[PDB]
């Protein structure tokens, strides 16, 4: 567990891209990134709660924030996320799910709320109608949305939309899934910095 | 000794889950805000025993095989009550006991019917979960005293009919779970002119005649708001699919595509 992120209070949500842009091997690295990401976070009901959601045309919820399982159990489910590899990875559907189904109420006002969006594709414009409204809606609920771009096929437009509305919404643009292993120590330095500490 | 007491932030949370407790343990701290009593041996339970704890705002009595919940006394600041997966054959009135209740979960029980004005007094209520019961009908003006309601779960029941004014007054409704029932039609002017982001209407034997015309009109304008709830193992997925709403007339034909042949 991190030395900086032990006394932190945070509710983290993992949104994994399930498009065909990332191969089944590249998606496995993304999963390995998430698992190693949680190993350095103090996973507990009092401290840091996690949520793993693999999304494509819809959203598959593997782990919920209100789940009462050991951190070892939560790591296996994250490492056993089935590769979808769909034609379309709707980022608007997963955020609409995050705004209404996951962040409907403020259960922990004493803790920060971060939605880690892992994107590597670009949904059709027919689905990007209410994207901005979903982003500003999470801002009103005080939710720091952090876009994580992987590769050249990442939705650069939707990245800029999130970063321009809130000052805390910083984005991560990577060229490959192998850069996740390099930046894993840096993203946590920002994730935990936005979270309050415990007396 | 047996129960765990932790100090997170300002409030105090006590966890007494899976301890073979038959009743409320003695010498509990009065400055408790959250009480966990999940999975125990509670035959009956009275809310009056929780009165000395005036800091309590959240309660969990799920999976305790509760047969009767006696509603004595009052809890001014209680907002969350969980009674899921129990043996409740009747829904107790929480109106005059829980005025600040915002979340109520009575899912996977055995509710055969609901009395008149079962939610009267729950003005601050926002969510109601009645999934996995045996509700066949609904009382008139059920969600009337709850205008701030946002999520309604009536899924996996045995509902055959629906009140036309069930969603009346709801201006904050964003989620509607009505799948896995025995519904055949949708009442005229049921959804109104309110925007409903989520609507689960699949798994129902919709009788596609001339009465379902209004339903099709709503599905064609709100196709982006129709979703499907499918669960494998513990993985729960929600995907938009307007074609899920299918006619009972076995062609596996989507309701929103059914042509109005012979209806004015």
């Amino acid at each position: 567990l991190h030395d900086f992120c032990r006394s932190r209070l945070l509710d983290l949500v993992f949104l994994l891209d399930g498009s065909s842009r990332l191969s089944e091997a590249e998606f496995e690295v993304l999963k390995a990134f998430v698992v190693d990401m949680m190993e350095r976070l103090r996973i507990s009901q009092k401290w840091v709660r996690v949520a793993v959601v693999e999304y494509h045309d819809g959203s598959h919820a593997y782990i919920g924030l209100k789940d009462r399982k050991r951190p070892s159990e939560l790591r296996r489910i994250a490492s056993q996320v089935k590769y979808a590899g769909s034609q379309v990875a709707s980022t608007s559907e997963v955020l609409k799910y995050t705004l209404f189904q996951i962040f409907s109420k403020i259960d922990r006002p004493e803790a920060s709320r971060i939605a880690l969006l892992l994107m590597a594709s670009q949904e059709p414009q027919r689905m990007s109608r209410n994207f901005v409204r979903y982003v500003q809606g999470l801002k009103k609920k005080k939710v720091i949305v952090i876009p994580v771009g992987i590769g050249p096929h990442a939705n650069l437009k939707q990245i800029r939309l999130i970063e321009k509305q809130a000052p805390e919404n910083k984005a991560f643009v990577l060229s490959s899934v192998d850069e996740l292993e390099q930046q894993r120590d840096e993203i946590v330095s920002y994730l935990c910095d936005l979270a309050p500490e415990a007396p | 000794p047996i129960c765990e007491v932790s100090k997170v932030a300002s409030h105090l949370e006590v966890n007494c889950d899976k301890r073979r407790l038959t009743a409320l343990p003695p010498d509990l701290p009065k400055d408790t805000t959250i009480l966990h009593l999940s999975e125990n041996l509670l035959y009956t339970f009275s809310l009056a025993t929780l009165m000395p704890y005036t800091r309590l705002t959240q309660l969990n009595l799920d999976r305790c095989e509760l047969t009767k919940l006696q509603v004595d006394g009052t809890l001014p600041v209680l907002g969350t009550l969980d009674l899921s997966h129990n043996q409740l054959q009747s829904l107790p009135l929480l109106g005059q006991t829980l005025p600040a209740l915002t979340v109520l979960d009575v899912s996977f029980n055995r509710l055969t019917s609901l009395p008149l004005g079962a939610l009267r007094g729950l003005g601050e209520l926002q969510e109601l979960y009645l999934k996995g019961n045996e509700l066949k009908t609904l009382p008139p003006g059920l969600l009337t005293p709850t205008p701030k309601l946002e999520k309604l779960s009536l899924a996996n029941n045995r509902l055959t009919e629906l009140p036309a004014g069930l969603l009346n007054g709801l201006e904050n409704l964003d989620t509607l779970l009505l799948q896995e029932n025995s519904l055949y039609t949708i009442p005229k002017g049921f959804f109104g002119s309110h925007l409903l982001p989520f609507a689960f209407l699949h798994g129902n034997p919709w009788l596609c005649n001339c009465e379902i015309l209004y339903f099709r009109r709503w599905l064609q304008d709100n196709a982006e708001n129709v979703y499907v709830w499918k669960q494998v193992v513990d993985v729960k997925a929600v995907t938009s699919n307007v074609a899920s709403v299918q006619c009972d007339n076995s062609d596996k034909f989507p309701v929103y595509k059914y042509p109005g042949k012979g209806c004015p």
